[PDB]
């Protein structure tokens, strides 16, 4: 049955059984959805309550999707998950340290226990996403581990697909919001007032539809992949675009990386969330990446979608009333960098 | 025959204007809800007492079984030429016995409407919609019901179905 | 042969209407865009209804042309008001569906159906 | 196990069909009474404001209320949809049917005038049938939805259209889907081989 | 008034087809063959217009036959070839006409099997 | 006399047997100009005839309903009054003449 | 079953007689098991009484007016209660 | 396996649908429930099989055990009859 | 004006409904009600559906009066077929008739005072509904859409005990209709809320096609159970309550004298009800008894075909009309000699009442419309078909 | 016919024989109508089949139980108005009004005979003749059924 027996679609199917990990959060909502609606079975694994987890039961179709609780400390859970499928996709990934769970656990010892098994399952595919800039000694506590897991991926099961995102923009994301937020607290602190620092942001879709892609792509295999986005932008510039588009005032006081890194500190104590911490803090401001040589949305196939169009969506809810109604032509104009 | 619905001395006047100063007339109605909280509420304690039912109730689907244990189905298809909601499926063969029966039996029970079309149909009293009506599910594919998931039901009713098929039989 | 006219008698004559409602259209676009809240740009619509104005653009039974013109001008009526939603008119954009592709081998090689 | 008749009408109203033939001959193509004891007036479609003002406003025939207006569609006759108004007669406690044709194409024309009743029916039709009424105050689409396209009643149309809905997670609205059904309607080829002697 | 056009009515545009459902579609028109299984002709004598049979698939889930062509369970039925080439050229499908098969007059006699 | 006519628009007429000669009387006359054996005229003019020929052989009103046999006058009028509309409206469309075009061939049948 | 008190109660306030018509069913309703029915069923020939066949297709049809059928007659006001 | 085996094979990914769950399958079949029955003998030619009942049971259908070599078997109820 | 669309989920009328309103002010300009939001595709289905297994389409039209409309397919297609229901089956069919005005009118005055704001009525009557709905479901099996109306009679007789229990039901019942009536008849704010708001004047009533208690409240003489007699109630007596001033009141008055009218027509009913069969038995209209399909050959023949292809009624057509609570209920079934029909038009008593929705609400503000959709009796299964 | 039964009496039965591994015949239900015999002996010119016994046990099948092997063997299924006699692969697979019928031609012999594919929700359940003048005036071989 991997042979796609009918017209694309919701009750078609494409053959393509899966186990989505982080089919909770961010990113895997919309892989659900691609996957989804290419009428493709996805096993589910939920860690969650149910009651989080219905936003998903519709991105599918009677029988696609599966669900079954999982719970990273014991396998059995990782391995009946994986035990009929054929194609295992890895986005487990958190910001901050839970008590329970390090930088360690869910970028690196994780992901490997799940490729382990995944192998022993006899999957094809074990497309694993690991952050674009992220590679050891990038003098960011999660950007390294995530690097050391990528290795621990490749050993256990090779001829893996790995890809690297870019930052991600997009509805929900916490790239595009966590500089809006600042409107919140005073002013956008910047580190150097947001120059010197270059970010290319990708959109969600474009990312799901690379994943999708390559769980379908033969010549994926083994293949790492970078999906930086189509303009690269000053940091300064993009939280001014994220202001004027978010229609509340912007000022972009200075500070050193070191008191942000201080202060964040602070935030990540919050018990339920950090707002923002030493982690993010330095993931923004000093994180800056230029791809150079590696396939890419366009390779395979997802013409990325440039900041410049997809923004209303994302920030349309942060304008106060009587400027909700402003129009895109409207927002203030942005514009690319190099460097 | 028709019936119309809506068709001045001092004694008729202060009678109305009693009627309209001291309201004595929205009164009536006052101790009219007041004599009925003194009543006995007709609220039957629900999951306990669970309210009346007739035995030609129509609810979940059951596939009947002879007594000796030979299913009663005999592949018609008298039972989804009838079905208007379009619901059945119950594609067959001959069973290795030399005997008739299924091998697919089928109802959506998402696009049922209860009708009991398909009991009535039957010739040899094998599908059945039984009395139950406590069958919600928390998922759509619990209702999609095979021949094992209204075999086992009719497995599990029978001594409570074939009461009120003895008791109607004569009626129908 | 000789058939009644339903509102205009000759092509030409009818696609005056046909120019009456492109114009309407054009003036409306920029509307709904902010009315609805839709997220696409004036421009983009625009385009959209060039489109549709240009799908039709080949019959010349003045009798057609003048009845999609009415269909034409109640599409207005609706969208004028906003007794269409977002989601209706968004729905001129095929958002979710995934375009079909057209050439053969592009064809052949998914789908048994041509 | 046949069912009780008066002959009484039949008689009576053959006579009423006779006598609005003869009243407006330029309009009336055809006119007889069914074996049901019911009368059917079929009128050329120019004669619809003629034909129904007369019935709703003549002494010996008044015909004040519209019961019903709706097109059957045979797609063989050339005239594909057959508009039809019931009417009824409160003084004379009878009822009549005008029935008239009509093609895609050409339009026949309102009776919101005579009836204020047919201007919902009316629309009906058109959003059912595609048939359009000449100078009706607001035709526009009553049942069906407010962007559909095709006319759902018309026997060429597909039973469960073409394009059916769903919530998009990733555009957050309700999208439009080409349809993909997930049990085809088993049709059923029952009509028996075997004819009835009439 | 009587204004004069000349075309063959394509009412496409009035229909509300999907283009692909329009175009890569054929109409067969054909008066039914009788079903071998019985001898009644009643209904071989009213002339059919039923369209291309694409994708019957199976549902995942259940194991019913899904389908994604609106147009699968139509079958118009007209009374003349004339009426049904006229009803597909009106709404821009493509025909198949396929001649209608009276079974020719074959003499029968009782007698004649009792000859030697 | 009669304090209100059952339905709930149409209003107590007095002089009903005045209005009445008056709307039928002007009605026997639109009929003049139309063609001589033109139905409509043949007989719409034999029925308000029997109608004035009552209003005025019988002035109670409650019995000149019986035999009028309408509603309540004041509706007997309204429909004097409206015959009287289609009396001009039929001298303009005139239903009279030739039937305007025969069915096309097998616009009905119902067996199809 | 109720206090007198209560019910008397019951039936001043709502001014009508309210022991006799109960909203609740007590011995009211027939028992279940009502004891089995038996319910109740020459020149038969169908071609006699056949009321498919019976039907025919419609008949298609100094002189007087004539009315689609006599003039209702008009109804009476009703003898128990004419006005309520 | 049901009576009707359908058994999902080892590599079937149709077998998701039952992990955290399980899989509706009666345990009473009724290929062997009717062998576990005694053939009926009569004693004439012909007998009838009303699915034991008038009524409540299946259309009533005479059965000709006219060879011992064969035990008549009512297609309805799949009941042997020993001559 | 205003644009304020009512809510098609609002509480009020029956939900599915929108409404658009302009509001000058306080006072409502102008309606346009958007009715469409349950247009299930009723009659486009019936063309596929055999005449029995299309009988079902008909109980979920006005789902308040279930075996009325059922009542007029099965009139339709008995006058089609030229064949008439046994006695004891056209008593019961006016037996259930007139259980399903009770329960409708139960349904259309306490709804309409639920939406004005009294909530105890609904309370009161409701338990005297599920008492009804029981006997729906103590002679077909269902509480709704029970089917039981069938072409050529009932489906199936009445149970040992049910005649027992309408009379029990039917004895005490008249009592709960004046609880009611004194609760909201002589209330100031009932008589205020509801006394000359959208009056019609007889001759709108007639032009806008409305036939029902709209054309009854306004004084005009029409009940189509006595004029055009269907069944056996020619031979049932009851009197029809027209009125005057043709006001919500005047119409609410109406509905429940036709509750107490319909409780003398089942009176009746009990009281004559013959001992017969409850379907025509020529087997090739109506299904053949399960005994003798189950013991001779030309009866398993008879239910083989009727329920696999159908009656197959002969070319024709009709419009059928029966006084269904709400008003005049008509199916035209256009028929061509197959088992399936052609067309159905169903016409239903509440699309010519919201069209006069506009005119009757006019110079009223925004409560007297909640009024004006609850006098209507307007269920949008009717309506949207 | 008629819609009520008049026959209170005692039925027949007759013994199912085999004549073949494609023709089932349950010949309890035959008609006595002698269709099969005429064809067996006169577009197959096998006469195996026949009458045997008077009365109201008039039996049409082979006297002996010998096989009715011969091409054109199947068209006795499809002339024999009665369901006696049916196929025996098409046994209980299906019924005849949900299967779709789509009109084609056979390619197992060079004749070229017109033949009707029987459809259910995308199966072929079973392939009829449908008349040729002609090719194929109403039967097939038993290859291409
Ligand atoms: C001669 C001696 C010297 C002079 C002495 C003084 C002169 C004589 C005084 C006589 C006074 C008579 C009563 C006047 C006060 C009562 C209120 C009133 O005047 O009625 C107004 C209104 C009438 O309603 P309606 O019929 O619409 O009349 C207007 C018509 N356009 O009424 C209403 O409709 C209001 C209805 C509101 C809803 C009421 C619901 C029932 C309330 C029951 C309350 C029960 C408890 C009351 C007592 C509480 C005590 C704390
Ligand atoms: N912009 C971005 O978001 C970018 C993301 N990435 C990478 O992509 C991946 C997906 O990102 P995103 O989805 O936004 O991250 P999220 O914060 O949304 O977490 C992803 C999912 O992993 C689950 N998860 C988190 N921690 C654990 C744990 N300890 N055990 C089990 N499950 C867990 C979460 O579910 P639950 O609620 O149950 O914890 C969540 O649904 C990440 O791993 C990240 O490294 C790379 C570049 C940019
Ligand atoms: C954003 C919402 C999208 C809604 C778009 C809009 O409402 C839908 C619509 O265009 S409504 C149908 C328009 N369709 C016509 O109006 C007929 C045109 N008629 C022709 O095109 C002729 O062939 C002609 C001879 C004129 C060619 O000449 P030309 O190429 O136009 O110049
Ligand atoms: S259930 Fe009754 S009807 Fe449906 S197939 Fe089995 S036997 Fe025939
Ligand atoms: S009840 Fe009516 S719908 Fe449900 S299955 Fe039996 S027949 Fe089909
Ligand atoms: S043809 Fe069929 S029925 Fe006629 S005799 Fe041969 S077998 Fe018996
Ligand atoms: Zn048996």
């Amino acid at each position: 049955a991997v042979i796609p027996h009918g017209k694309g679609g919701r009750s078609s199917v494409s053959g393509v059984v899966a186990t989505v990990f982080g089919a909770t959060g961010f990113l895997g909502r919309y892989v659900v959805n691609h996957l989804g609606r290419m009428g493709s079975q996805v096993i589910i694994p939920y860690r969650c309550d149910v009651y989080d987890i219905m936003h998903l039961r519709l991105m599918g179709d009677l029988g696609q999707l599966t669900f079954l609780e999982w719970d990273a400390r014991d396998k059995d859970s990782i391995r009946k998950a994986v035990q009929h499928s054929n194609v295992v996709i890895n986005l487990i990934g958190r910001e901050w340290e839970t008590r329970n769970f390090d930088f360690e656990d869910v970028f690196v010892n994780i992901p490997r226990a799940i490729a382990q098994a995944s192998k022993e399952a006899g999957v094809e595919r074990f497309i694993h996403v690991s952050h674009l800039n992220a590679s050891m000694k990038s003098s960011s506590k999660s950007l390294r581990s995530k690097a050391v897991g990528e290795k621990e991926v490749r050993s256990v099961f090779p001829e893996a697909i790995i890809i690297r995102p870019s930052d991600i923009f997009g509805r929900e994301d916490r790239f595009l919001n966590h500089f809006a937020n600042y409107r919140w607290f005073l002013a956008v602190p910047l580190v150097s007032l947001g120059f010197k620092t270059v970010k290319q942001p990708v959109y969600v879709a474009d990312v799901s539809k690379g994943i999708v892609n390559a769980t379908k792509d033969p010549d994926a295999v083994g293949k790492t992949f970078a999906f930086t986005g189509p303009n690269r932008y000053l940091l300064f510039h993009l939280v001014k675009y994220i202001f004027g588009m978010t229609h509340r005032t912007f000022i972009p006081y200075p500070l050193p990386l070191f008191v942000y890194s201080w202060i964040g500190k602070l935030f990540g104590l919050s018990p339920f969330e950090p707002w923002t911490t030493k982690d993010k803090v330095e993931r923004i401001h000093i994180s800056d990446v230029m791809p150079t040589d590696l396939p890419g949305l366009e390779d395979l196939g997802v013409q990325p979608t440039p900041l410049e169009l997809k923004s209303i969506e994302v920030l349309r809810r942060h304008r106060t009333y009587r400027w909700l109604s402003s129009e895109i032509e409207e927002t203030k104009p942005a514009k690319t960098v190099n460097y | 025959t028709y019936k119309y619905v809506n068709k001045v001395d001092m004694k008729s006047a202060t009678d109305n204007a009693a009627r309209i100063l001291m309201w004595t007339e929205l009164i009536r109605g006052l101790g009219m809800t007041l004599s009925y909280l003194f009543r006995e509420p007709a609220t039957i304690n629900y999951p306990f007492e669970k309210g009346p039912l007739s035995p030609r109730f129509r609810g979940e689907h059951a596939l009947r079984r002879y007594p000796s244990g030979e299913e009663r189905c005999i592949a018609c298809k008298l039972c989804e030429a009838i079905c208007p909601a379009q619901a059945i499926t119950i594609e067959a063969e001959p069973r290795a016995d030399g005997s008739r029966r299924t091998t697919r039996y089928d109802i959506d029970m998402t696009k049922c409407i209860y009708c009991g079309f398909c009991q009535e149909a039957c010739p040899v009293d094998a599908i059945v919609e039984g009395p139950n009506f406590e069958f919600s599910t928390e998922t759509h594919e619990e209702l999609l019901y095979n021949k094992e998931k209204l075999l086992n039901n009719g497995d599990k009713w029978e001594a409570e179905i074939a009461a009120n098929i003895q008791a109607d039989y004569l009626y129908r | 042969t000789s058939v009644k006219p339903i509102f205009s008698r000759d092509l030409n004559e009818a696609k005056r209407r046909v120019r009456e409602l492109y114009r309407a259209w054009y003036r409306e676009v920029p509307n709904t865009v902010h009315l609805m809240q839709l997220d696409i740009t004036v421009k983009q619509g625009r385009d959209k209804v060039r489109e549709m104005f240009m799908k039709n653009a080949h019959v010349t039974d003045p009798r057609v042309v003048d009845l999609l013109v009415i269909k034409g001008k109640m599409e207005l009526q609706e969208t004028i008001k906003v007794w269409k939603q977002r989601t209706h008119v968004m729905r001129f954009f095929h958002e979710t569906e995934t375009p079909r592709p057209k050439d053969f081998l592009s064809k052949f090689y998914m789908g048994h159906d041509p | 196990t046949v069912r009780p008749r008066s002959d009484v009408t039949h008689k009576q109203l053959s006579a009423f069909g006779e006598y609005v033939a003869e009243i407006l001959p330029k309009y009336v193509q055809q006119v007889q009474v069914s074996c049901l004891d019911e009368l059917e007036i079929c009128i050329h479609p120019d004669g619809v404001i003629p034909t129904l003002t007369f019935l709703r406003d003549h002494t010996n025939a008044q015909f004040k209320s519209l019961a019903d207006l709706t097109a059957v569609d045979v797609p063989t006759r050339q005239n594909r949809f057959e508009i039809v108004y019931n009417l009824l007669s409160l003084r004379f406690n009878s009822r009549i049917r005008v029935k008239t044709y009509a093609d895609e194409l050409t339009p026949i024309d309102s009776i919101v005038s005579v009836h204020i009743a047919a201007n919902w029916y009316e629309r009906e039709v058109w959003d059912m049938f595609g048939v359009f009424f000449f100078n009706h105050p607001d035709l526009r689409r009553i049942l069906t939805d407010y962007g559909f396209e095709g006319h759902p009643f018309r026997k060429d149309f597909p039973l469960t259209g073409y394009v059916e809905l769903r919530y998009d997670d990733e555009v957050k609205r309700v999208v439009a889907e080409p349809v993909e059904l997930a049990q085809e309607f088993r049709k059923f080829d029952l009509n028996s081989p075997w004819e009835a002697f009439p | 008034q009587l204004i004069t056009v000349d075309e063959k009515l394509d009412i496409t545009t009035l229909t509300g087809v999907p283009e692909e459902h329009i175009k890569t579609r054929k109409v067969r028109i054909f008066v039914p063959a009788r079903n071998n299984m019985q001898s009644g002709v009643n209904n071989t004598k009213k002339w059919k217009m039923e369209f291309d049979t694409r994708e019957r698939w199976e549902n995942p889930l259940m194991g019913w036959a899904s389908t994604a062509d609106p147009l699968s369970n139509m079958v118009l039925t007209f009374s003349a070839k004339e009426d049904a080439i006229a009803f597909a050229e009106k709404n821009g499908w493509s025909y198949d006409v396929e001649e209608k098969k009276v079974p020719k007059p074959k003499s029968k006699s009782y007698g004649a099997n009792f000859s030697w | 006399l009669k304090k209100t006519t059952g339905l709930v628009g149409l209003a107590v007429c007095d002089t009903p047997h005045e209005r009445l000669t008056i709307l039928y009387t002007k009605t026997l006359d639109i009929l003049k100009h139309f063609p001589k054996h033109a139905a409509y005229r043949k007989y719409t003019e034999q029925i308000t005839n029997e109608k004035l020929d009552m209003v005025k052989a019988e002035p109670d009103v409650k019995k000149l309903e019986a035999l009028l046999q309408g509603g309540e006058v004041e509706e007997v009028i309204l429909q004097a009054e409206k015959e009287l509309s289609l009396a001009r409206k039929m001298l303009k469309w005139k239903p009279w003449e030739p039937l305007v075009e025969e069915p096309p061939a097998n616009q009905w049948k119902w067996p199809i | 079953s109720a206090t007198r008190v209560i019910q008397k109660l019951r039936n001043w306030a709502s001014g009508q007689d309210l022991q006799a018509k109960l909203q609740l069913r007590y011995q009211e309703i027939a028992k279940r098991t009502q004891p089995p029915p038996k319910l109740p069923v020459s020149n038969n020939y169908y071609c006699t009484r056949d009321g498919r066949r019976e039907v025919v297709p419609p008949s298609i049809i100094e002189k007087k007016a004539v009315t689609p059928a006599p003039p209702m007659k008009r109804w009476e006001l009703s003898k128990d209660q004419p006005y309520l | 396996i049901t009576h009707t085996g359908q058994v999902y094979d080892e590599k079937d990914y149709r077998r998701v649908r039952f992990v955290d769950r399980q899989k509706e399958v009666n345990e009473n079949f009724a290929i062997d429930l009717i062998a576990q029955q005694p053939v009926n003998e009569v004693e004439h030619r012909i007998i009838a099989c009303d699915g034991g009942g008038g009524a409540l049971g299946h259309p009533k259908v005479y059965i000709n055990l006219d060879k011992e070599t064969k035990t008549g078997t009512c297609g309805y109820c799949g009941l042997q009859f020993k001559q | 004006n205003m644009t304020l669309n009512f809510g098609p989920q609002h509480p009020a009328a029956h939900g599915v409904l929108r409404l658009v309103l302009e509001l000058s002010g306080e006072m409502v300009r102008k309606c346009d009600p958007h009715i469409g939001l349950l247009h299930r595709g009723t009659e486009k289905l019936i063309e596929y559906k055999t005449y029995l297994q299309a009988l079902p389409y008909f109980d979920r039209l006005d789902y308040v009066s279930m075996m009325c409309n059922e009542q007029a397919y099965s009139i339709a297609v008995e006058k089609l077929l030229n064949i008439q229901p046994p006695p004891r089956a056209q008593w019961i069919r006016v037996l259930f008739g007139e259980i399903t005005r009770i329960l409708n009118h139960i349904m259309a005055v306490t709804t309409h005072a639920l939406d004005i704001g009294a909530m105890t009525p609904f309370f009161w009557m409701f338990e005297e509904r599920e008492k009804m709905f029981e006997f729906y479901e103590r002679v077909s099996g269902a509480r709704m859409h029970a089917a039981y109306i069938r072409p050529g009679g009932v489906h199936q007789d009445l149970p040992l005990g049910l005649l027992d229990d309408i009379y029990e039901f039917s004895k005490n019942f008249s009592l709960r209709i004046d609880e009611v009536e004194e609760m909201l008849t002589n209330n100031r704010i009932w008589r205020n809320r509801t006394v000359d708001i959208g009056v019609v004047t007889a001759e709108d009533a007639l032009n806008y096609g409305f036939s029902g208690v709209m054309l009854r409240g306004s004084g005009i003489q029409w009940d189509l159970r006595k004029t055009q007699p269907y069944d056996v109630y020619d031979q049932v007596e009851f009197d029809v309550p027209i009125g005057s001033r043709g006001d919500c009141y005047d119409r609410y008055l109406c509905r429940v004298e036709e509750m107490r009218q319909s409780l003398r027509i089942i009176e009746q009913c009990l009281n004559k009800m013959p001992p017969g069969e409850i379907k025509v038995d020529d087997a090739k209209v109506s299904p053949p008894k399960r005994a003798e399909m189950k013991t001779s050959m030309e009866s398993l023949i008879h239910h083989f075909k009727l329920y696999t292809e159908g009656y197959q009624v002969p070319p024709g057509a009709t419009y059928t009309a029966i006084e269904a609570p709400k008003g005049e209920f008509g199916v035209y079934l256009v028929s061509d000699g197959s088992s399936r029909p052609y067309r159905c038009k169903i016409k239903a008593p509440g699309f010519a009442h919201l069209a006069g929705l506009d005119k009757m609400s006019k110079g009223h503000m925004l409560a007297d419309v909640v009024a004006i959709i609850g006098t209507q009796d307007i269920v949008f299964g009717e309506i949207d078909r | 016919g008629s819609d009520r039964s008049r026959f209170l009496e005692g039925k027949r039965a007759v013994e199912d024989k085999n004549i073949g591994p494609l023709v089932k015949t349950i010949m309890t239900r035959c008609i006595q109508c002698t269709r099969c015999i005429r064809f067996a002996s006169e577009i197959a010119g096998v006469d195996d089949l026949g009458t045997t016994g008077r009365g109201n046990d008039m039996q049409v099948g082979t006297y002996i139980e010998k096989m009715f092997m011969s091409e054109l063997s199947g068209n006795v299924i499809d002339i024999c108005p009665v369901g006696a006699l049916t196929s025996k692969p098409y046994a209980f697979t299906a019924r005849p009004w949900e299967t779709r019928k789509t009109e084609s031609i056979d390619v197992m012999d060079a004749v070229g005979s017109n033949i009707v594919v029987s459809t259910r929700t995308g199966e072929v359940m079973r392939i009829l003749p449908r008349m040729h003048e002609d090719i194929n005036e109403e039967w097939i071989s038993d290859k291409t059924r």
